[PDB]
């Protein structure tokens, strides 16, 4: 998966 | 500082639409960045991440719960909507809203949550409790409270006067919608031929109160 | 998809104690971990953010460390206030994702249930059914395991129960099952028996009562 904003 | 709340209805029937409602205040959703999710957590079981919903409009819902839910937000009010829809028993659970941080890198937890708002499924009308015996030097003797809604239901002994050995478990939420629970006391033997042991019990949803004596 | 199992689950310590559990990731989420303490009755509350950083508020004794897949937080001195439940969340992937939470009780010495078995009621017994129950009573640690046995069939997925929470005074649990059988099926059956097991009985104790001798 998937990334959040901060990362 | 930061205070977030929740709204809704307590009690929801299988099939529905379950639509809570976070009202926040000490921040605005016009910060950048801000960032406000819904965890919710099963009875006695662990947090479970629903969705958020951020300052600027973008929302991740759960993947397993995608297609059942919605999540809204009006800033003239402070509120954010989410909309779970055919909910069944599995999804009574206590909800809450948190406040997730923006930039000044602390933008990495969810530091202030709403104190949540339980909410319950169960197709079930209001419904008076059957209080039924549990009885037998330690010895034990109860009370059976069986089939009442919803909750809450009140149960003291021998109208207060003995408030030790006593204890009165979590009801539970039988698979027929209706609950049950029972309250036991441990008395030593001898006073059982002697001493008398009675469960005031009191259900205030539904009017129905009950003083039911126990013994061998 | 991002499981992340947090170790130590059911702590049981002392007030003084000092503890470290942990909550490992599957996948890596650089420090975009977060701790926090939940005590029955209320809503989480935030000790460590970013995984290393001690939030605003919150005593000096909490503290948090790693980064990637392992996670640790220490409680340097254990206070009556810590007992409760944590969990770790990260917000590196979404969907941000919880632990399944640690638990520290209160330490006391291992203390048998005194096992207690009520047969159905006869006025309950004509409405139709039949409710046998099986009280156990103040023991520690919280693990038991409750088995009904009707005329020696185990019963599986017709009993309930639920747990008091520790005991503010004596530290010990306890617990209530319940076997619910249709009225026809518990006037066919002869021994209801209640078998507890628990660390403080070398071998499981049973509690039966025979219908109607």
């Amino acid at each position: 998966l998937e990334l959040d904003k901060w990362a | 500082r930061i205070t977030l709340k929740e709204s809704g209805p307590p009690l929801v029937k299988p099939t529905q639409t379950l639509t809570l409602t976070c009202s926040f205040s000490g921040f605005s959703l016009s910060d950048f960045g801000v960032g406000v999710g819904w965890i919710r957590q099963p009875p006695g079981k662990a947090l479970e991440w629903l969705a958020i919903i951020y300052s600027d409009d973008d929302k991740r819902y759960s993947p397993s719960l995608n297609t059942r839910l919605t999540i809204t937000k009006d800033t003239s009010k402070n509120q954010v909507v989410l909309v779970m829809t055919r909910v069944s028993p599995v999804d009574t659970a206590t909800y809450f809203c948190a406040h997730r941080r923006g930039p000044t890198g602390p933008v990495n937890a969810m530091d202030v949550w709403g104190q949540g708002i339980t909410v319950t499924i169960s197709s079930t009308s209001t419904k008076g409790p059957s209080v039924f015996p549990l009885a037998p030097g330690t010895a034990a003797l109860g009370c059976l409270v069986k089939d009442y809604f919803p909750e809450p239901v009140t149960v003291s002994w021998n109208s207060g006067a003995l408030t030790s050995g006593v204890h009165t478990f979590p009801a539970v939420l039988q698979s027929s919608g209706l609950y049950s629970l029972s309250s036991v006391v441990t008395v030593p033997s001898s006073s059982l031929g002697t001493q008398t042991y009675t469960c005031n019990v009191n259900h205030k949803p539904s009017n129905t109160k009950v003083d039911k004596r126990v013994e061998p | 998809a991002l499981q992340l199992t947090q170790s130590p689950s059911s702590l049981s310590a002392s007030v003084g104690d000092r503890i470290t559990i942990t909550c490992r990731a599957s996948q890596g989420v650089t420090s975009a971990l977060a701790w926090y303490r939940q005590k029955p009755g209320s809503p989480p509350q935030l000790l460590i953010y970013d995984a290393s950083s001690l939030e605003s508020g919150v005593p000096s004794r909490f503290s948090g460390s790693g980064s990637g897949t392992e996670f640790t937080l220490t409680i340097s001195t254990l206070r009556p206030e810590d007992f409760a439940t944590y969990y770790c969340q990260q917000l590196h992937f979404y969907p941000h994702t919880f632990g399944g939470g640690t638990r520290v009780d209160v330490r006391r010495t291992v203390a048998a249930p005194s096992v207690f078995i009520f047969p159905p009621s006869d006025e309950q017994l004509k409405s139709g059914t039949a409710s046998v129950v099986c009280l156990l009573n103040n023991f520690y640690p919280r693990e038991a395991k409750v088995q009904w046995k009707v005329d020696n069939a185990l019963q599986s997925g017709n009993s309930q129960e639920s747990v008091t929470e520790q005991d503010s005074k004596d530290s010990t649990y306890s617990l209530s099952s319940t076997l619910t059988l249709s009225k026809a099926d518990y006037e066919k059956h002869k021994v209801y028996e209640c078998e507890v097991t628990h660390q403080g009985l070398s071998s499981p104790v049973t509690k039966s009562f025979n219908r109607g001798e």
